[PDB]
């Protein structure tokens, strides 16, 4: 019947745990659609994926696709307003983003479930009638240039483009996808090109319905969603565009057996080994490429990483297939190098080929296939319920590769065992088809080439035929053995019956001097999983720079020691996180509950009886040193955030103090440290998931007893449970701290307007105001003024204190950036005074939905509780309490709030600014003097010379009082 | 580890709020 629909797919295979309804289909114009009905979702979502990307960029206008992506948000014939789309989402608790890859342009958004249509309608016009306004084009081109600017000094982007440049230049794979002002404005202007028209042509030529896939999720029934989509998208024209293909691999003969030496920005040592392979996408039912990735990248006993690590040459390894594009792929084996490893690259590669030989000798193993297959089935069946926005985005993308009925299982369920495909791929992993790249500062001054788009310095040499021969003649190494059955594979998935004393929030079931235990049996997700979070309190983890370094090294050495054993647990869906904090240690164990007690016991036992391998100590210590120094290569805005942190926190060691004390840590010193650190402790945990109260108390007591038995751990005094405070800025004061980033040629800035201590009223005043200025800030500071790609605003919360913050990374100097933000602040005051009571009440409603949005999965809900515990506020019913209060606020309250704490002449303005200057900028003032709003005059700021003196001269805020929670 | 478990690099409209 329905002429608008070409076909309605059959039942969409889903997990029996998934309560959501699905319906796949294809419109007459060829758009592949997947509809999802979730009557409980608080936010609805939609996404569209055009199977065309930067690889299709015209040779003379690199980045056009990406620019097209940006421009579609800037207005359509149906909705002309520059930010009609953004403003609509923001006002209805929604959000949106989009990305461009070589073959895809993915657009997505989410919004309050009762406004899907309004949002979808505006969204559909992007693919129907974009305006590509001339004024918007001249401006938006800066955001793109700004985006590329931040990547220029990023080692990942540099290496990503270098591989493209080192392949065949004729192949479209060598194209520069990001684009910048030069390629999108300057250059095209020197060639009489009207970018407006090119955008119109590109959109008209490639944005064809036959190359699109859409996924929508909402509370509406499947029929309602169907009529909705048919009504908004069936009008997209089908121009029958052939799907681009690239059967000829970018790496041909002349590109093989090549060695590349690259100079990195950060001080890192890496070895990259690549093999050109066919496109294995079509073989998703067997995944031969992953089979080899599973083995070659395996950690655990007998693996390649094991030998490479025991020889002290490598620390980490990554192997497997890497995506290329329709027609080609690569198989990689990358590894970080130690100092010794750098001098043994040839030997490392030999081991790689020896292990590969072992695989050819043993032949394809079906039990290995069955194992991964069983794990993937368990993973799919008990997959966590995803958030709409990311879910619609993913589906829209994969609808292009799999049948409607299999779009959910395609990436999980394995069906075919293909020893013939496995051998076929293995036959490509040979010395004569290899590419090797080494990244090291040791190449500095020895290179003779430069990548044009990023300026990467490197050298290219052919691999000497004898080195190739030696690799080709690799024999079996007895140290290399296939993995054995994975004993961590779960088998018990029974969901315990919801106990009688089951509470809505975590309950305190143990309150002793040694430990405080918060517990909650899962009452809504019903999956065989659990979250076990432990907070270990010890003053010796952050007493001084030296101990902080040891706290770090200790845990880093420990994780390096359990790795081999822990890897199996990882593959079996059981992982953990262990790291040092300013208060001691943090341990988290999550995944299937079945075998968690086994991994946990093992970690704590190893923790309290650890024995440091000297060789491992020197290697990891050297890396840590580089890690600290490498902070100099981080982005300007990251530096700004870092400085503000050091400035506002009572106690904080800088990275300079850390590396300085790093030469004082010796093996003897570290060995003494550990027992000291564990001697006296206090543990606060949160056990949440498929577990009983008795299992929880049991797990908590097992941890303590293990520590008590091996480390003689004793309880910590209550007064020893210190919490750091935040510096209390003086009324009407303004301080400025200035620094310089010596790597990036961009400026960074962060402005913090401290308000007051956290509390129900103070929190919502700050949050309502942020909700109201959020979209206007982005639209004003970026879209119109184009200060930079990174323009952020929102609340800052720390040590129980809070306030409004602004973060911007730009080419413009900080003193100018500040002037603009001050100008924006005044624009908002007028804006709030001019908005209707309904518009105001609308933002309240939008903030309410954002705050009440339910977690979809166990770990998400656990995170919320963990936050209440970590901050020691324990306000588990915060969302309902705070929203109720918010619904009470008036426009007058917000106006008074701003006038009292935010305005330039505010009686209680507490302002601190962090100015990060660009590389090529010696000095720069701290203050200074079109169609831009007028910036108010600013007072003379006090320049912070020394951080320590700054804090000493200021008072400290008190800590927030805990919310009441009773139980024995 | 398996690459399958890894940061493909694409260009996003907006930076991450996280």
């Amino acid at each position: 019947n329905n002429p608008a629909i070409k076909r309605i797919g059959n039942h969409i295979t889903k997990s029996p745990e998934d309560k959501r309804e699905y319906r796949g289909l294809e419109l007459a114009n060829g758009i592949k659609v997947l509809l999802i009905s979730d009557p409980t979702t608080d936010k609805s979502s939609a996404a569209l994926d055009v199977h065309i990307g930067s690889l299709s960029d015209p040779p003379n206008i690199a980045g056009l696709s990406h620019f097209c992506q940006h421009m579609l948000f800037l207005g359509t014939k149906k909705y002309p307003k520059e930010n009609e789309y953004s403003q609509f989402l923001s006002e209805h608790a929604g959000s949106s983003n989009a990305f461009t890859s070589g073959e895809h342009t993915n657009y997505y958004f989410d919004v309050s479930h009762e406004h899907l249509e309004g949002a979808l309608d505006r969204f559909a016009q992007f693919f129907l009638c974009p305006l590509f306004d001339e004024s918007c084009k001249d401006r938006e081109v800066n955001a793109v240039d700004s985006e590329h600017e931040k990547n220029v000094m990023n080692d990942a982007w540099r290496l990503f483009q270098l591989e493209k440049a080192t392949g065949n230049p004729k192949h479209p794979f060598s194209k520069f996808g990001t684009g910048n002002k030069y390629t999108l404005e300057t250059r095209p202007n020197q060639e009489g090109i009207d970018v407006r028209q090119e955008l119109l042509k590109f959109h008209s030529a490639y944005y064809s319905s036959n190359l699109m896939a859409v996924c929508v999720l909402g509370r509406e029934s499947l029929d309602d969603l169907t009529n909705l989509v048919v009504k908004l998208f069936s009008e997209v024209e089908n121009k029958n565009v052939p799907l681009p293909e690239f059967p000829e691999h970018p790496f041909q003969e002349e590109h093989l057996k090549q060695l590349y030496k690259i100079v990195p920005i950060k001080d890192i040592r890496n070895l990259y080994v690549t093999f050109p392979i066919p496109d294995l996408q079509k073989y998703y039912k067997s995944n031969p490429g992953h089979y080899l990735g599973h083995l070659i990248g395996h950690e655990g006993p007998g693996s390649l990483l094991s030998e490479l690590k025991s020889k002290g040459w490598v620390n980490t390894l990554v192997g497997g297939q890497k995506e290329g594009a329709r027609g080609f792929m690569f198989f990689i084996i990358n590894v970080d190098l130690t100092e010794e490893g750098l001098l043994h690259v040839e030997d490392i590669i030999l081991h790689m080929f020896q292990y590969i030989q072992k695989l050819r000798a043993e032949g394809p193993q079906e039990w290995v296939f069955q194992e991964c297959k069983d794990l993937n089935a368990v993973a799919f069946r008990f997959k966590d319920k995803e958030r709409p926005r990311g879910y619609t985005s993913k589906i829209a993308g994969i609808l292009h590769y799999y049948p409607l009925e299999e779009v959910l299982t395609a990436e999980y369920l394995l069906e075919e065992f293909r020893p013939d495909l496995i051998e076929m791929v293995l036959d490509k992993l040979r010395p004569e088809n290899v590419r090797v790249a080494i990244v090291s500062k040791s190449f500095e001054g020895k290179t003779d080439r430069t990548e044009e788009w990023y300026g990467t310095q490197y050298k290219q040499e052919a691999i000497p035929d004898e080195v190739i021969k030696k690799w080709q003649n690799a024999d079996l190494n007895g140290k290399f053995k296939l993995p054995t059955k994975n004993e961590f594979i779960p088998t018990n998935f029974e969901i315990l019956p919801l106990e009688k004393e089951a509470t809505p929030y975590p309950a305190l079931i143990k309150d002793t001097a040694m430990s405080k235990l918060w517990f909650k049996q899962d009452d809504k997700f019903f999956l065989p999983k659990a979250c076990l979070n432990f907070e270990f309190f010890s003053p010796f983890a952050y007493v001084d720079p030296l101990h902080c370094n040891m706290a770090y090294l200790y845990l880093e050495l420990l994780k390096d020691s359990l790795n081999e054993y822990a890897y199996a647990a990882e593959l079996a869906g059981l992982s953990y996180d262990l790291q040092n904090t300013i208060y001691g240690m943090y341990l988290s164990v999550k995944g299937y509950n079945d075998k968690q007690p086994i991994l946990l016991k093992k970690i704590i036992e190893k923790m309290a009886t650890f024995e440091i391998d000297e060789k491992r100590f020197e290697i990891i210590k050297e890396a840590y040193m580089r890690s600290l120094n490498n902070f100099r290569a981080e982005q300007p805005h990251q530096h700004a955030m870092y400085y503000l942190r050091l400035l506002m926190t009572e106690v904080a060691w800088t990275k300079d103090e850390l590396k300085e004390a790093l030469d004082d840590v010796t093996l003897p010193r570290l060995k003494a440290f550990i027992p000291q650190l564990l001697s006296r402790l206090h543990i606060e945990a949160l056990l949440h998931g498929n577990i009983t109260k008795q299992a929880a108390l049991g797990i908590m007591q097992m941890v303590e007893d293990t520590l008590i038995e091996h480390a003689h751990t004793k309880p910590l005094l209550p007064s020893q449970l210190v919490r750091y405070r935040e510096v209390q800025l003086p009324d009407r004061g303004w301080f400025v701290y200035q620094q310089r980033n010596e790597v990036h040629n961009n400026c960074g800035i962060e402005i913090y307007y401290q308000t007051d201590m956290q509390s129900t009223s103070e929190n919502m005043f700050l949050e309502l105001f942020c909700q109201i200025i959020s979209e206007p800030c982005f639209n004003t500071l970026r879209t119109k003024e184009q200060l930079g790609y990174i323009v952020f605003s929102g609340p800052r919360r720390a040590n129980g204190i809070q306030g409004l913050r602004f973060i911007i990374q730009s080419e413009k100097p900080p003193h100018y950036l500040e002037s603009r933000v001050e100008a924006f602040l005044i624009t908002m005051e007028k804006s709030i005074e001019d908005m209707t009571e309904e518009a105001f009440q609308k933002h309240i409603q939008a903030l309410a939905i954002r705050r009440l949005d339910k977690p979809k999965k166990l770990s998400a809900e656990c995170a919320k509780y963990w936050g209440e515990i970590i901050s020691q506020q324990y306000n588990f019913d915060r969302d309902n309490t705070e929203v109720a209060y918010l619904k009470t606020l008036t426009k007058e309250d917000i106006i008074k709030f701003y006038k009292e704490m935010l305005a330039v002449d505010a009686p209680r303005r507490h302002k601190v600014s962090v100015h990060v200057l660009a590389r090529e900028m010696d000095s720069c003032p701290v203050v200074g003097e079109i169609n831009l709003s007028q910036a108010p005059a600013l007072p003379q700021p006090e320049v912070i010379q020394n951080m320590t003196e700054f804090k000493r001269g200021l008072p400290l805020f008190p800590l927030v009082k805990p919310h009441i929670n009773f139980m024995a | 580890k398996c690459n399958t478990a890894t940061q493909r690099l694409a260009n996003f409209l907006v930076h991450s709020s996280n």
